[PDB]
């Protein structure tokens, strides 16, 4: 019974993209095929556009609850 | 990486409509 | 005396261990990090024996480790004050005696031990035994004790035997 | 402050288990198999061996059904759950002799009951 | 023993005594010991009299390693050998290899031997390759997630015999089938034209054939004409049987006899 926005927020979208893009700068492994890029943000974007970013993102609510949304259960926005 | 999940692939199914008679080959034994 | 409690930690991993290795990993680590070594808080913590659950990963912002909050139940070694152990007698001397109890040593002098147990360090082996030498108390002879105060040393525990309670002795 | 003398402990550990020796030594026991096996393993530490090796000497039985038995046989009575060890690997062999080691049984238990349940775990003794 | 402080008791015949030569006196390299002792290595050391010193046999300048067989740190003499001997149907196979230059032995084989190799990243990484088909290999990258144990790395022999020999002997009845073709490794633009052709020579009767995907190793190809339009169906060969449509066969032939009375569904 998440009742958040399904979409993903520009502010969602820039922290995972940038936190993404540092776990695979500190050498993660990477969860999409590079064609051949080695900018961990570009390699950031592309894993969020083929939704295999392995992130949840944690949303809290006012009354201190939180929600727990994967990066490939909402709709990233752009 | 010139070797990555092979067998882990997803093999999808075609869909179609193909509203056909019955005039096709019989089945047989297993044996 | 030997106990076992659910301990909770927490492992900073790096996101070199991400992927299919992951939770191993976090496993792995929690056994490198807390087995064999002893706290201030609760002793001698011997072993983790299970994982009670590996929380959800934190992950840091600003630097891309992930923090796992990790409960497990682990087997535990406190001793405390007052408590009447078996024990088995190391060294022998006339400085006073010295025993050994689960991965903790206790210390006995001859202050603490009777007076008929005179020093024994004429013969090869050291003993008290008494006058008559009936009661033969050597080393290695498996001899009871009462911890009458304990000492943490750095993450190690050092009590302190005696041997003035009746009964201290061969079973 | 702390003392069992007067059974009084930190309360982390006054709402922790007890074991016995032969207890821990097969639970240690349980370890060190899991701890060579499955290769490409670490040793298992020298505090692991010193602890085996001692309560080795101090079992007075093995199977988890004497553990079970001996344990039982206490928690029936009204015992405090640190007495639980204490007599049940020293295993006095008179009540008096456990009374003499552990203050808190003096006046604790009738003479004869104390004896029952020290003559019960000798009866356990292999 | 007193200047030098090692004496010929100490320096046995056998063990590996360092001779470090610095200099040689006229074919040799007489040069000081880890003990001080003034290692001069002999022309047999070298293997050289007439010629050029032993500097492919002593490490001129540096310490050389060399079987020990004499012991005369007090006549000024060093017996190390500069020679490094002078110190001491379903066939397995084994390796340590690189995928490139793995394929060429593997061309080699034919139907039924399966290769151990590592595999590219290097460490903890291996891979099972066998013959697939001809010209098609699987590499199953065993973490084709295939999941173990980790006990099982000591023993690699039940490995193959549980998880890719049934999966050979599956493999090898649809290599025997009577409608089987090679169409260039099963080619996508080759496949879809041949069925075309065959299918106006005779149109009541329906021809059906198999074939392999170079495109994506195990995958294996059922295309059909129940009408003017080609239909491909794809079927993975499991090491426990057949994954057609998600149901498991655990013999070849309830493959085919699942299918016969199957597709001829409107779909």
């Amino acid at each position: 019974k998440r009742i958040t926005t399904p979409y993903m927020t520009k502010y969602e979208r820039a922290r995972v993209l940038g936190t993404r893009a540092l776990q695979i700068a500190m050498c993660a492994p990477v969860m999409v095929e590079l064609e051949g890029e080695t900018d961990p943000l570009l390699i950031a974007m592309k894993e969020l556009k083929a939704r295999k970013i392995p992130i949840i993102i944690r949303r809290y609510l006012p009354d201190g609850s939180y929600e727990d949304w994967g990066v490939d259960e909402l709709i990233i926005s752009d | 990486g010139a070797t990555p999940a092979y067998g882990a692939w997803s093999p999808s199914v075609g869909s179609g409509m193909t509203p056909g008679a019955a005039g096709f080959s019989p089945s047989a034994a297993s044996d | 005396m030997f106990y076992h409690i659910s301990l909770e930690h927490e492992i900073l991993l790096h996101p070199r261990y991400f992927g299919p290795n992951l939770l191993n990993t976090v496993k792995q680590k929690l056994f490198t990090e807390v087995e064999g070594t002893c706290t201030g808080k609760y002793g001698f913590v011997i072993a983790v024996t299970t994982i009670d659950n590996i929380g959800a990963g934190v992950i840091q912002p600003g630097r891309g480790f992930v923090l796992y909050p990790v409960k497990y139940k682990a087997i535990v070694f406190r001793p405390f004050k007052g408590e009447v152990v078996d024990a088995v007698v190391t060294q022998v001397n006339k400085v006073g005696l010295f025993t050994e109890i689960g991965p903790m040593s206790c210390f006995i002098s001859r202050h603490s031990i009777p007076s008929e147990m005179e020093f024994d360090p004429n013969s090869n082996p050291p003993c008290y035994k008494t006058m008559d030498e009936d009661i033969v108390i050597q080393q290695d002879d498996e001899i009871r004790l009462k911890i009458v105060g304990t000492r943490v040393d750095k993450n190690d525990i050092f009590a302190i035997g005696s041997l003035m309670d009746d009964y201290l002795g061969l079973v | 402050e702390e003392d069992a003398s007067q059974l009084i402990f930190p309360k982390e550990f006054e709402t922790a288990e007890t074991l016995l020796n032969s207890e821990v030594h097969m639970l240690l026991e349980h370890r060190k198999q899991q701890n060579e096996s499955a290769e490409d393993e670490q040793e298992l530490s020298e505090v692991f061996m010193k602890t085996l090796n001692y309560t080795a000497r101090f079992s007075r039985f093995k199977n988890r059904e004497t553990i079970a038995s001996v344990r039982s046989l206490l928690l029936q009575k009204k015992l405090h759950k640190f007495e639980l060890a204490c007599l049940a690997n020293l295993c006095p062999e008179t009540a008096e002799e456990s009374k003499a080691l552990i203050p808190s049984l003096e006046g604790r238990f009738e003479d004869e009951e104390l004896q029952q349940i020290l003559d019960d775990i000798q009866t356990k003794r292999s | 023993n007193m200047l030098t402080k090692e004496t010929p008791e100490t320096f046995y015949i056998g063990k590996l005594i360092i001779c470090n030569v610095t200099g040689i006196a006229h074919i040799g390299v007489k040069t000081r010991l880890d003990n001080g002792v003034t290692g001069f290595i002999p022309t047999k050391f070298l293997s050289d009299k007439v010629v050029k010193r032993p500097e492919e046999r002593v490490k001129v300048g540096m310490t050389v390693h060399c079987r020990i067989m004499k012991i005369d740190i007090e006549k000024f003499s060093a017996d190390l050998t500069c020679r490094t001997s002078d110190l001491m149907i379903a066939h397995p196979s084994f390796h340590n290899i690189n995928f490139k230059q793995a394929e060429k032995m593997m061309e080699t084989m034919d139907q039924g031997d399966v290769i151990i190799r590592p595999s590219s990243k290097g460490e903890n990484h291996l891979t099972v390759t066998w013959k697939v088909s001809d010209g098609i290999y699987q590499h199953v990258d065993v973490r084709a997630t295939l999941w173990i144990n980790s006990e099982e790395f000591e023993d690699l022999d039940e490995i193959v015999a549980r998880y890719v020999q049934p999966m050979a002997s599956f493999a090898r009845d649809l290599l025997n089938h009577k409608y089987y073709q090679d169409c260039s490794g099963g080619d996508r633009k080759k496949l879809e034209e041949l069925l075309i052709k065959t299918k106006k020579e005779k149109p009541t009767f329906i021809p059906y054939f198999i074939c392999a995907c170079k495109e994506l190793p195990g995958k294996f190809l059922l295309g059909y004409q129940p009408r003017g339009k080609p239909r491909i169906e794809y079927v993975t060969v499991t090491p426990e049987g057949f994954r057609y449509r998600g149901q498991i066969f655990p013999t070849v032939n309830g493959l085919f006899r699942w299918f016969k009375d199957h597709y001829q569904d409107p779909v």
